[PDB]
């Protein structure tokens, strides 16, 4: 399913925009806009792929699941396994 | 830049914003959550180093846990072929060749590993040289070996041991002449010490066990091969055997001082397996056996305590039946018994320093590393005041 | 039976005792009968 | 209190006492095999940095001090403050 999975990502806390990545970055959806979405997206694809290579860096067996930047205005998802690539823009709190 | 202006730095006074960050994302880094019975356990038996060859010691490595030294004393097939052999073998993954493989001129009768080098293997054999085994060295041959002179061993070696810390070592070894001689693990051109064991004015010791008590250095207790076990003061103006204890009517094949520690002490007992099939739970304080554990019509030849059990310990037979005895379960049948296939007269056990896998030796070579079930192997805090009262109870 | 001074507290004693017994001879039926069910196995400790 | 962090950060699950790294990628403070810990954190303190720029691309007003870099055998978190990056190694368990 797809509207269903992005419902329930959306409402689970009121977030503003969340659009589905199953691609290497580049994504054409858009949930605000699509710049800010698009661009971006594929900004943290790259910053992801070479956190990817900096985890690899201690051991190549290990792999980034997980990750959440959670700042003074921003708190953003990702969860890549191999080409799921989430996006959570949410307040800090 | 270098390793100096840190230090001032760290010494600086703006480090309140780094205490209240740090503090922080600990205090919001707390929290966690999740994402999402006896029983053959493993194998051992060379081919080529141990075809017949009976087993004749083993231990385990307190640094790396994974290793047990095997002793493969007698050689009867062939002349020709190496008359002592020694073998080391891995838990960590499963092979059907040892690990490493060591050879003796004369026949390695006891081995043990080294505490200070845990790259090292010193065995005792049998025309009475106490042997090294450099691992770093590629060669099979001992790299080190005590001369049989009469200010070393002369008669055939059975027990050897190092202790100390890792700063003030010293490796005893006591021969069935009695002579107890400590080296140093890094040089043993000479004996740095060594006395003869005597008892009572002109009357010598048959020595053919020892073990010394957790901690203790400086007395230790021995098994004689007269039947009759004594307590012994390694160091000291009364240096050598201080008890004379009656025993009983048949030789010592085997003793260990307890080996647990946690609760009220119980360093005073140990065990010691005799040649009429009578293990005995008994102190040192005391003077008379504490029980008497007999059945069968063979004999035992090892018995060892659980490292981590304050009651349990295992029993060899010579019929191939191998079984641990909990007191606090019960004190006149076996808590575990089962007999290993063909029968063969075990020779040897030795527990794992986790306490939670045993292993035997073999009348044939054949090495079996025996798993213990959960519940016989994990004692519980109540387990030492149970062992109190069993033993208070005669 | 308590502190019976007459000989008729001894007598009392005799019944008392052979009601007990009678109890007690149940309980030595209970425990050969769990000594015999429980042998032929051999002579060795828990055995015999 | 030094001492005080060092013996509060040490009681977390995982964690030898409080390792510092500086903006030169030398930890301040040494915890564990130093020639490892150098060479992850000098990646570590690229990636915040490129990160720091990836933030101040969209948001010029934030600062990081939160990042959840786990794997399926460990976890690192990561929190720089203004020059001294904390690194704590903690199992995800």
């Amino acid at each position: 399913e797809v509207e269903e999975t992005l419902k329930r990502l959306q409402s689970q806390k009121g977030v503003q925009g969340i659009i589905v990545v199953n691609t290497e970055g580049i994504p054409i959806k858009s949930t605000m806009d699509n710049p800010t979405t698009t661009q971006y997206a594929s900004l943290m694809h790259s910053f992801i792929l070479k956190a990817r290579s900096t985890v690899r860096d201690i051991d190549p067996q290990n792999d980034l699941t997980f990750l959440r930047i959670r700042s003074k205005k921003n708190e953003i998802m990702v969860a890549p396994d191999k080409d799921y690539f989430l996006i959570v823009i949410q307040n800090p709190t | 830049l270098t390793e100096e202006e840190k230090q001032q730095i760290l010494h600086s006074e703006e480090f309140l914003s780094f205490f209240d960050h740090s503090t922080r994302i600990v205090e919001r880094a707390l929290s966690e959550q999740i994402n999402i019975k006896l029983s053959l356990n493993r194998q051992f038996f060379d081919e080529r180093w141990s075809k017949h060859r009976v087993v004749s010691c083993l231990d385990w490595s307190s640094q790396y846990p994974e290793l047990l030294v095997a002793s493969y004393n007698n050689n009867e097939d062939a002349p020709h072929e190496p008359d002592g052999v020694a073998l080391v073998w891995n838990m960590k993954y499963k092979k059907t060749t040892p690990e490493y493989v060591f050879h003796c001129q004369s026949a390695v009768m006891s081995a043990t590993f080294a505490k200070f080098h845990p790259n090292l293997v010193v065995g005792g054999t049998y025309s009475g040289q106490i042997v090294l085994w450099d691992n770093r060295s590629n060669k099979r041959t001992p790299v080190q070996r005590t001369p049989l002179s009469a200010a070393a061993h002369t008669h055939p070696v059975y027990c050897v041991n190092v202790v100390g810390t890792q700063n003030a070592h010293n490796l005893i070894s006591i021969s069935t002449d009695g002579k107890i001689c400590s080296w140093s693990l890094d040089m043993l051109s000479h004996p740095q010490d060594s006395m003869e064991l005597v008892h009572k004015q002109s009357k010598a010791v048959a020595v053919t066990s020892m073990s010394f008590p957790v901690g203790d250095v400086n007395n230790f207790v021995v098994g004689s091969e007269e039947g009759s076990v004594y307590t012994a003061c390694r160091h000291g103006s009364k240096a050598g055997i201080s008890e004379m204890f009656e025993g009983h009517q048949g030789p010592i094949t085997g003793i260990h001082c307890h080996a647990a520690v946690g609760a009220v002490d119980f360093s005073h007992l140990f065990v010691t397996s005799s040649f009429d099939w009578t293990v005995k739970l008994w102190t040192t304080k005391n003077n008379k056996p504490l029980y008497s554990f007999e059945d069968n019509a063979d004999y035992v030849y090892d018995v060892m305590w659980s490292p981590t059990h304050p009651a349990l310990f295992a029993c060899v037979d010579g019929m191939g039946r191998l079984d641990l005895w909990n007191l606090n379960n019960d004190t006149e049948v076996p808590t575990a018994s089962i007999s290993v296939e063909g029968n063969p007269a075990l020779n040897r056990v030795r527990w794992t320093h986790s306490g939670r896998e045993i292993a035997v030796g073999d009348s044939e070579g054949q090495i079996v590393i025996y798993d213990v079930g959960e519940q016989i192997a994990v004692p519980r805090n109540d387990e030492w005041a149970r062992f109190g009262r069993t033993l208070a109870e005669i | 039976d308590g502190l019976d001074v007459s000989k008729e507290g001894t007598e009392a004693w005799e019944a008392a005792m052979k009601r007990y017994d009678e109890r007690i001879d149940r309980v030595e039926t209970r425990i050969t009968a769990r000594l015999r069910d429980q042998l032929g196995t051999a002579k060795n400790a828990n055995e015999m």
